[PDB]
């Protein structure tokens, strides 16, 4: 995910 | 009880909030005299960006106008007008 | 148009008050790590006493417990409970 919006959860299980 | 992950990151992430600031932060030259509040009520931007090299950023402004009371020593209470400036939206960008 | 002395002074005056603190500066000790969020929303007093000579103050505490990751660009992440203190009454009292 674009790192200069809020994210979803699946944003960080992509972590 | 425990606050999920989830609540706390949506909750802390870059937006305006309402925070107390102090009437010197924002009008430096005046120290020498006291403000009855000293410190006001405005929406300002805060909280956390996804990235340690992002900041939280206004990209709305307003200015709001609120009825405060100033004295300088040995003189009469004044009452009147200041204005400060609000955050009305944020962003996370790069530092 | 222009908010009115008593509502701004009331608003202002030092009660608890929904703060974004950054995580280091509650945990200095683990700043080799990366956490996301990297800040939380606490309850904190704040505001003025109007009054200097008056401090605004915590007269009651407790703590709150939040999942929040931390991450090491080589490993995979941790979620963990980090807990904090929480301002739950703050009172102006003599410096
Ligand atoms: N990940």
């Amino acid at each position: 995910c674009d790192i200069h919006v809020l994210w979803e959860w699946e944003c960080f299980e992509k972590l | 009880e425990v606050v999920k992950f989830m609540d706390v990151y949506q909750r802390s992430y870059c937006h305006p909030i309402e925070t107390l600031v102090d009437i010197f932060q924002e009008y430096p030259d005046e120290i020498e005299y006291i403000f009855k509040p000293s410190c006001v009520p405005l929406m300002r931007c805060g909280g956390c960006c996804n990235d340690e090299g992002l900041e939280c950023v206004p990209t709305e402004e307003s200015n709001i106008t609120m009825q405060i009371m100033r004295i300088k020593p040995h003189q009469g209470q004044h009452i009147g007008e200041m204005s400060f400036l609000q955050h009305n939206k944020c962003e996370c960008r790069p530092k």
